[PDB]
DNA sequence: GCAGATATCACTCAGCACGA
DNA sequence: TCGTGCTGAGTGATATCTGCTTTGGGTGGGTGGGTGGGTTGAGGCAAT
């Protein structure tokens, strides 16, 4: 393993990091109340705006204690800066101010427990993740923030599925596209508890990976110096679960190429994001683009070749009354007065529907319009079928092999009638 | 020993010749200053290099596994030492982005094809021509990994191999990243200082013409890296050098039991060699204006396309203003005016159908002939497919869908199915297509405008029906079609000897280069007479006769235009003018279209063909307002559109 | 590099007979 | 009456070892990949 010696440091960073969260002030400091909020169990996700970080960095420039640019680090590696914020925040986290309730609160009696047990032996612990109940999300840096203090952003720069390329692993991005698939929410374990029928004590996993071994025998100082061989056994109640959904995303018909088909990139998402993104839709999603390496014997056959995937950081969604409200039914079509009026009457769909003992009377107003070809009917028709907010232009023939009402086909895989 | 040696001798073939150092110091001063990017290549000539030295020069050529890899190194260190970067950056510092060769010049017995290629040119540098059939998806292909031990504080690093990149075998490295320093400290993977490039395979078919008769096409892979991984897309026709190489145990290992079958080779691709708009200069808009002056422009340009077809003059004009199209309304309630012209052709056997559809194809920016008898290959229409076995649903574009803001040129137009017919109803009518099939809910433009031929229903157009009559379309679908063209084969004994005469020129016409009549068979990638043209009596013929009015005694040589300037004219009309309807061209509007009406079907439609007409014909006189010549000759071409 | 099924070797313990 | 040194016996931990595929099929997928392979034919039912 010989070293390179890169040119960006740790601990000043750090350092940093965490005077960032003590003295930043868009009130006392933003992220202190926020930060105040989680511990009353009010908030369960921290968003860092890269643009406070900006904002700091110039106001510290200004005073002439330059600093390292966070901003950059930040981008071009992801994925470790939100360990060191996580820290920071554990570090500075406040005590809280409004009473909990600490009632059902399984891992605090484990804890306090364990604490307990921990002193007694000693006289005569558990992993950091596990105890924290906040996610932590980062917010790109916004394209007016970039132009105002002379910058380019490179995380806010919307992309294609078609552009995320090797290059950009490991770093902050946005992605413009469509969800074309959406996963149910899943739990993803992150810090298994087991328990020793033995010893009474605790064992806690963590787990970071695609999969994990489970572990067997007890690993306690208690089945060390009697060296017992106790049994581990997973314990569901005392583990910590994050939502899980993977989705998929495509590009939009702007943004193929000729003679190309479009591409789809897999989107994970953890944490409160979930349920954010639905089928359908056109999204602006940052993330971390990172890969999967795989485990055990598949490795070593797979390759070099890397399935790499998006974590997802940020989500942005790109969005006489009578006489007078017959005349604007489709102002360009110049005549058909009552037509119009009729059009609108259908528009209301006026009807209080009624139903008694079960009786049901349609509340429908159907309309047709006959007549010979060059009269207004087909533009009419996609004006008045425009202006409502749900609508469906079709011919007599029917929607493409299925006509109109319905039609059962013989599935051409499963060879099952639908 | 001999790396260093081989290292030293590229230094200094590289020192001799300063173009190679010059374009390494323009591409490092682009991407410096640019701090879209230029890649880390350079190409350089085989015969530049057998000039200064013939042993490196051969051993390049028949064995590139230990004769590259130095040059490479060469190459690298140049760029080093000439690089002047005062501060890098830990993306920079950790990067694995050494400096790669691309060969070009002429190559001698190694310029081959997927069928030539036999066992007996493995390890050798050979360039392939051939076609793309196969093209995998772009994936990151893992060669660093950069981690932190933070007990120690001290970043660690550690490189990959693969078969496939790397022309000098080594231990495969299998891809576990390191998670323990040698000296027991946990390390954490540091992704974005790691280093992934791109990798894809793609598939190279023989040419189908160099194929021997009774013999279907051989096929070779070839992979491609790094900057060369998206520069290819199916059917393309290309010239790949690369390294033919031998990978895998092909057998040899004792798991397998085949014991007959061979290895598996493919080319390490070097680089690439291929096989819409043209950028106006300064003096070219100079020279359009100078035509647009001309009060006669409109002729020119008519006659100018399809000149060599005797007759059918107003469908040139037509076509030409369908060409230039007509500006499209978009209302603040989402109507949505149509502003795209369309024609339809029907008339008896061999009047220059296809002719027509072909010079259109031809001079227009975008088009595609998918014929109307069963459009084997793109569908008119969109329609989602699946997968037999997998069932991988995807919706496929056809053509209306893959002609956005451009022509499409139906063919056959009399030989359309039911489904044709429906599905081409709705996109004609609303100018874009909803797919709400298989799970799949979508909306994908179809603006643009069609050209059609239709042929008769009992082979001959009959005079005394009307041309509703002669084609079996309903009213529905020919009313889309803005103008309906009706023509007839007539025969004159003097058209008839021009006819056979300008046909019988072509078949004596040969293939000048070998014996006449006999046993017939880029240099760069990187990369008035222009305007007019000279007249020629093989090609243009009949368009004499038009300047003529009809006068085969007129010598009047007709001022026409050469085509490549044509798609210039029409590119730029149709890219600048947004003509504005204007009042003096709108009373005559109104006049034509009520004389029309009230005497000798006509529809209210018909009020829209006057209107896009006289735009597009404003557009042609290059004049932002639409005048009442343009209106005038837009209503006389209507008037013989629809009365003979 | 990783988990599982398998067999190898070394170390320590309860019984035994004799001598104190 | 009894105390202790020598012995055979049997687990415990650890050494080498094989194996790390595997498999025909679409509720295992196609970012696992085709050098790991998959090549029907009759009968029933909707559309018309
Ligand atoms: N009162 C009117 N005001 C404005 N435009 C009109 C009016 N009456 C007719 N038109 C024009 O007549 C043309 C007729 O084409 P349109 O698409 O309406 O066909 P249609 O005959 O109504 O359709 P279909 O018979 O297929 O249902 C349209 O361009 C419309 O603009
Ligand atoms: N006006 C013309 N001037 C010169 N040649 C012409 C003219 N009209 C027709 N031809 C000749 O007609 C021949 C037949 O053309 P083509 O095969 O395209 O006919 P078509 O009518 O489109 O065919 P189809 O009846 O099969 O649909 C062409 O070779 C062309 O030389
Ligand atoms: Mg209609
Ligand atoms: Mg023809
Ligand atoms: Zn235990």
């Amino acid at each position: 393993l010989p070293s390179i010696q890169l040119p960006v440091d740790y601990n000043n960073l750090f350092n940093e990091i965490t005077d960032f969260l003590v003295t930043f002030k868009q009130k006392g400091p933003k992220y202190m109340a926020m930060l105040q909020k989680v511990a009353n169990r009010e908030l369960n996700s921290v968003i860092i705006d890269l643009d406070d970080i900006l904002q700091y960095q110039n106001e510290k420039f200004l005073q002439g204690t330059q600093a390292d640019d966070l901003v950059s680090a930040i981008q071009q590696n992801a994925n470790h800066f939100t360990e060191l914020f996580c820290r920071a925040i554990d570090n500075n986290m406040p005590l809280p101010t409004k009473e909990i309730d600490y009632k059902d609160d399984v891992l605090d009696v484990i804890l306090n427990q364990r604490r307990l047990r921990n002193e007694r032996m000693l006289s005569d612990l558990f992993p950091p993740n596990l105890t924290r109940r906040y996610f932590l999300y980062f917010k790109p840096l916004s394209q007016n923030c970039a132009r105002r203090y002379r910058k380019k952003a490179i995380s806010s720069k919307p992309l294609s599925v078609r552009q995320i390329k090797g290059d950009f692993l490991g770093q902050l991005i946005t992605v413009r596209g469509i969800i074309t698939r959406v996963s149910d929410v899943k739990p993803a374990v992150e810090v298994i508890a087991y328990t020793c029928d033995q010893c009474g004590y605790e064992v806690f996993q963590e787990v970071n990976s695609r999969t994990f071994t489970p572990l067997s025998e007890c690993t306690s100082e208690e089945c060390s110096q009697n060296q017992t061989k106790g049994q581990l056994f997973m314990s569901t109640r005392a583990s910590k679960f994050s939502a899980f959904q993977e989705c998929k995303i495509q590009e939009l018909s702007q943004q193929v190429p000729v003679g190309h088909i479009p591409r789809s990139l897999n989107i994970h998402v953890n944490g409160t994001l979930v349920r954010s993104l639905s089928p359908g839709d056109i999204v602006d999603v940052t993330g971390i683009f990172l890969p999967a390496p795989y485990t055990g014997f598949k490795a070593l056959k797979a390759g070099l070749l890397t399935e790499t995937y998006l974590e997802a950081q940020f989500v942005r969604q790109h969005k006489d009354v009578y006489n007078r409200l017959a005349k604007s039914i489709a102002p360009e079509i110049y005549g058909n007065l009552d037509v119009k009026k009729a059009l609108l009457l259908l528009l209301v769909g006026g009807v209080d529907k009624r139903v008694g003992d079960g009786m049901k009377i349609r509340g429908d107003i159907n309309v047709c319009l006959m007549g010979d070809p060059g009269v207004a009917k087909s533009q009419l028709l996609k004006a008045i079928c425009k202006i409502s907010p749900r609508g469906v232009y079709t011919t007599g023939k029917g929607s493409s092999g299925v006509g109109l009402t319905a039609a059962v086909m013989k599935d051409p895989v499963t060879d099952e009638m639908i | 020993a001999v790396f260093g040696d081989r290292v030293r001798r590229f230094q200094e073939f590289l020192d001799t010749f300063t173009s190679y150092r010059d374009s390494v110091r323009s591409i490092q001063v682009y991407n410096s200053n640019n701090a879209n990017i230029l890649p880390h290549r350079i190409i350089i000539s085989l015969d530049d290099l057998r000039e200064f030295d013939r042993s490196f020069w051969s051993g390049i050529l028949v064995e590139p596994a230990y004769f590259i890899p130095p040059a490479e190194k060469a190459l690298t260190d140049l760029a080093d030492s000439m690089d002047d970067v005062p501060h890098p950056n830990a993306s920079a510092v950790s990067s694995r982005h050494p400096w790669k060769l691309s060969f070009k010049g002429s190559f001698g017995a190694h310029a081959l094809s997927p069928r030539t290629l036999t066992a007996q040119h493995l390890n050798k540098l050979v360039s392939v021509e051939g076609i793309v059939t196969k093209t995998s998806l772009v994936r990151p292909k893992l060669i660093r990994s950069v981690h932190y031990a933070a007990k120690t504080g001290r970043f660690h690093y550690r490189d990959y191999t693969d078969a496939t990149t790397t022309l000098t075998t080594r231990i495969p490295t299998p891809a576990i990243y390191p998670t323990e320093d040698t000296e027991g400290n946990k390390l954490t993977t540091e992704y974005g200082y790691s280093t992934f490039i791109d990798h894809q395979r793609i598939t190279v078919q023989e040419m189908p013409e160099m194929a021997p008769a009774g013999q279907l096409p051989r096929s070779i892979d070839v992979i491609l890296d790094d900057d060369l991984v998206d520069k290819t897309k199916p059917g393309d026709r290309v010239n790949v050098v690369g390294v033919f190489k031998s990978l895998g145990a092909g057998g040899m290992n004792q798991s397998n039991s085949n014991t007959l079958i061979g290895f598996k080779t493919l080319i390490l691709g070097n680089t690439v060699y291929p096989l819409a708009r043209q950028m106006l200069t300064d003096f070219d808009i100079r020279n359009i204006n100078k035509l647009s002056k001309k009060k006669d422009i409109f002729d020119i340009l008519s006659q100018s396309l399809a000149p060599s077809i005797y007759g059918h003059d107003h469908i040139k004009k037509a076509i030409l203003l369908m060409l230039m199209g007509g500006v499209e309304k978009n209302l603040e309630n989402g109507s949505h005016l149509r502003g795209d012209i369309n024609i339809l052709m029907v008339g008896d056997p061999s009047t220059a159908k296809s002719q027509l559809l072909r010079f259109v194809l031809n001079t227009a920016s975008l088009a595609i002939a998918t014929t109307g008898r069963g459009s084997s290959g793109v569908g008119l229409t969109a329609a989602v497919t699946t997968d037999r076995e997998t069932g991988e649903r995807r919706l496929e574009a056809g053509a209306m869908v893959l002609a956005d803001r451009g022509v499409v040129c139906i063919d056959e137009f009399d030989k359309m199915t039911d489904v044709d017919r429906v599905a081409i109803h709705e996109v004609m009518e609303q100018q874009t297509v909803t797919i709400a099939k298989a799970g799949i809910h979508t909306t994908l433009n179809a603006r643009c405008s069609v050209i059609a031929a239709a042929n008769p229903v009992f082979g001959q157009y009959d005079v005394n029906r009307d041309p509703h009559q002669n084609i079996a379309l309903p009213d529905s679908l020919l009313s889309r079609f803005d103008l309906l063209f009706v023509v007839t084969d007539d025969i004159n004994e003097i058209r008839d000897r021009s006819i056979s005469e300008h046909v019988l020129r072509t078949h004596r016409y040969l293939p000048p280069g070998y014996l006449e009549g006999e046993p017939v068979r880029s240099l760069a990638v990187g990369e008035e007479d222009h305007v007019f043209e000279k007249f020629n009596p093989l090609l243009q013929a009949g368009a004499k006769l038009a300047k003529n009015k009809g006068n085969y005694n007129g010598t009047e040589i007709p001022k026409l235009v050469t085509i490549p300037f044509l798609r210039k004219y029409v590119q730029y009309a149709k890219e600048r003018v947004i003509p504005q309807l204007t009042q003096e061209a709108i009373n005559v509007i109104v006049k034509n279209y009520t004389d029309l009406r009230n005497d000798d079907p006509i529809t209210a439609r018909t009020l829209e063909t006057l209107i896009r007409l006289a735009t597009a014909h404003a557009k042609v006189r290059l004049s932002k307002t639409v005048n009442k010549v343009d209106a005038k000759v837009a209503a006389n071409l209507l008037r013989f559109a629809l009365l003979g």
